[PDB]
């Protein structure tokens, strides 16, 4: 019982068309689409009060929706523009009464660029703990650095031996711009994993940082010399040192 | 026409304090209010729903007050924890009422209490790239703020709190790296407001 949006991420060349899917199995009559921008909050695009009914929201230009059935409410991007780079949220509610609330989907991060040449996968490197930190605190911090990727469609995770860990981990909530004055700036993201010095001094312990990058599809054309930046996992590893 | 105002835009408080989130809105008559939480890069999770007929709505440490006459709403978070840090959105149902109108949100930061601050900067060893020296400003208390600094090749991340459960130990950390030559790693943080007794061991 929830709202599912697809896709989670999407990269579009300017002028391309694209449809964002939204479905719900809660028998909700009301559905609506929003776009979220930094410092803007959620802005309403289109809403539907039932099958076959559709009304414009606060910012309807550039989009159109359809409500053929109660469950589905797709958002169609007519001609992708850079100004439409945003996070899109689909929400549903049962009916008109104020006792009913809204349920949101996970959102779709959508980036529009003039040329796919701007899309870059991350370079991942794990940096090993310093001897000075181990000697001073008896703890060992590993740093994973993903740099040079565009867009900011990445998921970083730490894997110790075989297990994905969250204890002792913190990742930057937002990646930074390597060229902060540019719209198409490539990004950098870091994350830390701190363990005991004795755990790091075991040469049998295997540390793995991986970044899941959401890039191009295998149907998009690629005329560049480098490898096509498709969706992929870039990883970096380290073993303990006695 | 319809407007929803959330103040403050950004709030930073030490953990253990009670905090207040304000939300005001135009007009009256029939409506409901819905508070949401979203973490960076994820969706919206509904926290509370207050109808116009109600004045109070609670859930755990969350308390949601509604003053229909003044048009003010309030979200009380009692005994704030670092896990409460997120973006809080206030939304009002329009007059139809067929759609939900949102405020610009309040980004809440709840800083962890560092038991024994031991601020230091340590340089780490490379991996796949020559030079590209990375290092770590860590173990500083929550009052310390890190700056972006000025340099063509130097980058500094925001602060970041990790929690080692096996050790009951929290620690803040910010990361700095570069590919230049005149920049040793530790020189990125000296421009920012850093404690005087910070440990700067040479590698």
């Amino acid at each position: 019982a929830g709202v599912t949006q697809t896709p989670k991420f999407q990269v579009l060349k300017t002028g391309q068309s694209m449809t964002l899917q939204c479905a719900q199995d809660m028998n909700h009559e009301y559905m609506s689409w929003y776009r979220q921008d930094p410092g803007m909050g959620l802005r309403l695009i289109h809403y539907s009060v039932g099958a076959g009914i559709t009304d414009q929201g606060e910012v309807p230009n550039g989009y159109n929706v359809s409500r053929s059935t109660t469950e589905d409410f797709p958002l169609r991007l007519l001609s992708a523009a850079p100004s439409q780079t945003s996070v899109y949220f689909c929400a549903s509610s049962y009916g008109t009464g104020i006792n009913y609330g809204y349920t949101f989907g996970s959102g779709t991060r959508l980036t529009v660029v003039e040329d796919l040449n701007k899309v870059f996968p991350p370079e991942v490197a794990v940096f090993e703990p310093s001897e000075a930190e181990i000697s001073h605190t008896q703890k060992a911090t590993l740093v994973c650095l993903a740099t040079g990727f565009f867009p900011d469609h990445v998921e970083l995770s730490w894997w110790v031996n075989g297990k994905e860990v969250h204890s002792g981990v913190c990742t930057d909530p937002q990646p930074l711009k390597e060229q902060p004055a540019l719209n198409d700036s490539r990004y950098a993201l870091s994350s830390r994993l701190r363990v005991s010095a004795t755990f790091w001094q075991n040469p049998r312990n295997h540390f793995r940082c991986q970044v899941q990058f959401y890039g191009l599809s295998e149907n998009d054309e690629w005329t560049q010399d480098r490898a096509k930046p498709v969706t992929q996992i870039v990883s970096a590893e380290a073993w303990g040192r006695a | 026409k319809q407007e929803v105002t959330q103040i403050p835009a950004a709030l930073s408080v030490p953990e253990g304090e009670n905090l207040v989130l304000n939300c005001s809105f135009t007009d009256s008559a029939i409506y409901n209010l819905q508070w949401f939480r979203q973490d960076p890069g994820k969706g919206l999770t509904s926290l509370l729903l207050i109808q116009s007929s109600q004045r109070e709505q609670t859930s755990g440490r969350l308390n949601a007050s509604l003053d229909k006459s003044s048009g003010r709403s309030t979200l009380y978070i009692a005994a704030s924890q670092p896990g409460d840090s997120a973006t809080y959105l206030c939304a009002q149902l329009n007059q139809a009422g067929t759609a939900l109108i949102f405020g610009k949100g309040t980004t809440l930061s709840v800083s962890s209490n560092i038991q024994n601050p031991d601020p230091a900067v340590y340089q780490l060893r490379d991996s796949k790239s020559s030079d590209k020296s990375v290092c770590l400003f860590t173990d500083f208390d929550s009052q310390t703020n890190v700056s972006q600094s000025k340099d063509s090749d130097v980058y500094i991340t925001d602060k970041c709190v990790l929690d080692m459960r096996s050790m009951d130990f929290k620690s803040n950390s910010a990361v700095a790296w570069s590919n230049k030559s005149d920049f040793a790693c530790a020189n990125a943080f000296n421009n920012s407001i850093i404690p005087e007794d910070t440990f700067f061991p040479s590698p």
